[PDB]
């Protein structure tokens, strides 16, 4: 009785347990434009290779505008319910599933009996017929 | 449940790997911002899907 | 015993490494999130126009007169209906 | 008649208390580890839903900085949210 009462328990445990050229947007360019008074930034490149604190700081302003947007658009901060979506997608197949059953049903059970049927009931009236009219 | 360069060997992946990190993210910044422009329509789009 | 016992106790050179790591695994994580905040708009969108276009696509199905799928499943439960009601009179 | 039942119930006391010693023990750790198991899951649940030294300095400060902007840019449940893609895609296909 213990080990039937912690099934579910064990499920969500179970759940858990389981080169560089750099192309920059024109929204951060505007952005960097916009302060390039107080943002002292070297060249992306300098004598020919990437100078990464450059980099670090474009990353910077880029995370900014991020913050400045999800402050705007995602106060709360958005959850996708990933149980929701697991229980839709289960759902569908399992009605996909049963149309196919469905269509097999139809196609290798029904459609054959009843088509034999048809064939033995054809077949044996043209033989009743010809035996009474000596012809087709 | 609580929730050469001289640098330590056990951070050496950490390192190398933050540039090419950094650059994503930097040429993808105008598709991060509509993206999360889009985030006030998600319950209007999950309720038209589940009709 | 031993998972009372974890439960009980536990669940109830330049300075720089650690940074490097930080900034890593959190870039990581905000690109793939995003990601997935996109994907289900698309998704969603997409799943509404493919049901949409179902319901409203005329096609000859059967015989000489084009109809929705609707429809002619509609004539087609009608008119079994039509013969088991001519079939209890009996 | 007598010595048929005399053997067959000897045999069922030597597997009842070949049981019983093994049983014992179990049951009086139960109710302790059900209840602790069942608030750990419970709790877990809740969360799925020039010189180089001085180039490296220079580089901490702006790291820093990075890391500020990260810590404060991450919603709680982003993580969560990552792992929903491929869940998205398979809706789709299966529709």
């Amino acid at each position: 009785q213990m080990l039937k009462e912690m099934e579910k328990e064990v499920d969500v445990v179970d759940a858990v347990v389981r080169n560089a050229t750099l192309n920059i947007p024109n929204l951060l360019i505007s952005r960097i434009e916009s302060e390039m008074h107080r943002l002292q930034m070297d060249n992306v490149y300098e004598a020919g290779k990437v100078n990464l604190i450059t980099v670090v700081q474009l990353l910077n302003e880029a995370l900014k505008l991020v913050s400045g947007e999800r402050s705007l658009y995602d106060c709360k901060g958005v959850r996708l319910d990933l149980q929701y979506l697991h229980g839709k997608a289960k759902f569908e197949s399992e009605v996909l599933t049963r149309l196919r059953n469905m269509r097999h049903k139809i196609k290798r059970e029904d459609l054959v009996s009843i088509e034999k049927i048809i064939a033995d009931r054809e077949r044996e009236w043209e033989r009743k017929w010809e035996k009474i009219l000596g012809k087709c | 449940l609580a929730q050469n360069l001289p640098i330590e060997a056990s951070y050496h992946r950490f390192t190398a790997e933050l540039l090419p990190l950094a650059v994503n993210f930097i040429e993808k910044l105008e598709i991060y911002i509509k993206t999360i422009q889009t985030i006030p329509k998600i319950p209007d789009c999950a309720s038209n899907m589940d009709n | 015993i031993a998972f009372n016992q974890i439960y009980a106790n536990e669940f109830q050179m330049s300075p720089m490494g650690p940074f490097f790591q930080f900034v890593h695994q959190s870039l990581s994580t905000c690109f793939k999130e995003l990601e997935s905040i996109a994907q289900f708009t698309e998704t969603s969108e997409n799943i509404v126009d493919v049901v949409r276009e179902r319901h409203q696509s005329k096609e000859k199905w059967a015989g000489s007169t084009i109809s929705t799928l609707c429809e002619k499943m509609k004539e087609l439960r009608q008119s079994y209906e039509a013969f088991q009601q001519s079939s209890l009179q009996d | 008649r007598d010595l048929t039942l005399l053997q067959r119930e000897e045999r069922l006391r030597d597997l009842i208390e070949k049981q019983d010693e093994v049983l014992t023990p179990v049951v009086t750790s139960k109710d302790p580890f059900k209840d602790n198991y069942t608030t750990f899951a419970t709790a877990l649940d809740s969360t799925r839903h020039g010189n180089r030294h001085r180039y490296l300095e220079e580089l901490q400060k702006h790291l820093a900085i990075t890391k500020s902007l990260l810590e404060e840019i991450m919603p709680s449940h982003a993580s969560e949210n990552a792992e929903s893609f491929d869940t998205i895609k398979d809706l789709e296909n299966i529709v």
